[PDB]
């Protein structure tokens, strides 16, 4: 028998890379022009949100076999 | 306000050749935060501006690396390594360091290309327009170069001037040519008094006019 | 898909005021300063001012201090600019721009007492019966409309090469323009060609098939 939950981790690294890319894109967008000092902060908030969401997705997938 | 001064005002460039535009500000664009918010925009006719460069030398989204920005303080330059047909339009520098934000006056980039004879087409008034009581005869003089041309209308062999309106396009972003429409407008009953309608284009590519015509009966 | 959506046109009479809109989507509205830019026909760009959508703080070019008022509606992700006591000098295209990268398509504001009128669209078919060269030129005459602009495409935008739309000519408070398209003779009339004309001020679209003459 082979691992059925190993697959849960398949897209994990690329998903995290996508989210981090997104955050770095937003930080870049903030820096192109003068903006409110909190502009960069709001992209960070969206990143943290996506990571918690991806981790919860992973937990859900694991339970789905176990 | 910060005065932004671009030179030259116009640039004529052969496709594949390089191009350089300079922007000088009346004050340094170096902000107390250490950044220099000098932008370069391009606006093709009939379109919103798009940004080519932000922070002096950083290429913005979609912008090819044929575009290079340099400079510092009060002197800035935009270079195109090799000009392509799509690069035509008006280039603006734009400083976002000091309020109020201010723009340069623009530098127009024209493309230089080989001479071309126009393609001429004439069209009778559509029956639908006639039902409304009006008659427009339309002539397209398309895709020629350079940007000068003459058009002459003849009705039953006689020159007609009254009722003619012409409209020129901007340079084409694909083949770098120009076009002009010529429209003769009169009433239905005035239009139907004549048989042969002719429009003649004269362009520098020939001493011979290009003549297109129709007869209202055939 | 950062998008800034502005209406194509506003027509209002001298003395009155207008409220221009810019509806944003594809990003977090509150994160980025929004600029407003004015451009008169055949002229350069002028900065009007900007607004911080998060707190409604504004910065104005003082030239517009008694002319423009910037506001936002976070419930709809919309930035607004109100122009007061309109005159002919205020007739222009007005852009919203989120920083420098993202620009709306612009609203053409016309300050006039004249009336909104939709265009008549007439087909221009090869008035030669009934032979041709390797290439054929078709057209649409877009006549008698007010105010600017109108947009013309061919076959819902799928016909993009060989298209010329000529600038409108104003006469007796009405505009007229034409558009030409050139296609291989082996495709028309065997396949359909229709010109699509949009006139945002009257909310009208006309989709005119070019049919060979009688």
């Amino acid at each position: 028998k082979y691992s059925k939950i190993k697959e849960c981790f398949d897209s994990l690294a690329d998903d995290v890379k996508s989210l981090v890319e997104k955050s770095e894109t937003s930080y870049e967008e903030c820096s192109k022009d003068k903006n409110n000092p909190h502009c960069g902060s709001e992209g960070t908030r969206e990143l943290d949100e996506g990571l918690i969401e991806r981790e919860q997705k992973l937990s859900d997938c694991i339970v789905e076999k176990r | 306000d910060v005065v932004m001064t671009q030179t030259p005002l116009t640039l004529s460039v052969t496709i594949g050749q390089p191009a350089s535009i300079a922007c000088k500000s009346s004050q340094s664009l170096l902000d107390s935060d250490g950044k220099t918010y000098l932008n370069w925009l391009l606006q093709r006719p009939g379109q919103s501006p798009k940004r080519l460069i932000y922070l002096v030398s950083k290429l913005d989204s979609g912008v090819p690396d044929r575009f290079t920005g340099s400079g510092s303080g009060t002197d800035f330059t935009l270079k195109i390594s090799r000009v392509e047909a799509e690069d035509l339009g008006v280039y603006y520098c734009w400083q976002g360091t000091h309020f109020p934000y201010t723009f340069g006056g623009g530098t127009k980039l024209e493309i230089k290309r080989a001479d071309a004879a126009p393609t001429v087409s004439i069209f009778p008034p559509s029956s639908e327009q006639l039902t409304s009581g009006g008659a427009s005869v339309v002539c397209f003089l398309n895709n020629f170069y350079p940007k000068d041309i003459n058009v002459k209308w003849k009705i039953d062999g006689s020159e007609r001037q009254n009722g003619v309106l012409n409209s020129w396009t901007d340079q084409d972003s694909k083949d770098s040519t120009y076009s002009m429409s010529s429209t003769l407008t009169l009433t239905k009953d005035e239009y139907e008094r004549h048989n042969s309608y002719t429009c003649e284009a004269t362009h520098k590519t020939s001493t011979s006019p290009i003549v297109k015509s129709f007869n209202r009966n055939a | 898909q950062v998008q800034l959506q502005q209406p194509g046109a506003e027509l209002v009479r001298p003395g009155a005021s207008v409220k221009l809109s810019c509806k944003a989507s594809g990003y977090t509205f509150t994160s980025y300063w929004m600029n407003w830019v004015k451009q008169r026909p055949g002229q350069g760009l002028e900065w009007i001012g900007l607004i911080d959508p998060s707190d409604s703080e504004t910065h104005y070019n003082q030239m517009f201090k008694d002319k423009a008022t910037l506001t936002v509606d976070k419930s709809s992700s919309t930035a607004y600019m109100q122009l007061s006591s309109l005159t002919s000098e205020d007739s222009a295209v007005y852009y919203c721009a989120r920083g420098g990268t993202y620009w709306g398509q612009g609203t053409t504001l016309t300050v006039s007492a004249a009336k909104t009128t939709p265009p008549s669209v007439y087909p221009l078919a090869p008035g030669s019966a009934a032979q041709t060269n390797s290439m054929v030129t078709l057209g649409c005459l877009v006549k008698g409309y007010f105010p600017e602009p109108v947009t013309v495409t061919w076959n819902s935008g799928s016909l993009s090469s060989g298209v010329h739309t000529f600038p409108a000519v104003l006469q007796s408070d009405l505009y007229t323009l034409s558009s030409s398209v050139t296609v291989p003779s082996s495709t028309w009339p065997s396949e359909t060609v229709t010109c699509n004309v949009a006139h945002p001020a009257s909310s009208t679209k006309v989709d005119k098939k070019i049919v060979p003459r009688d």
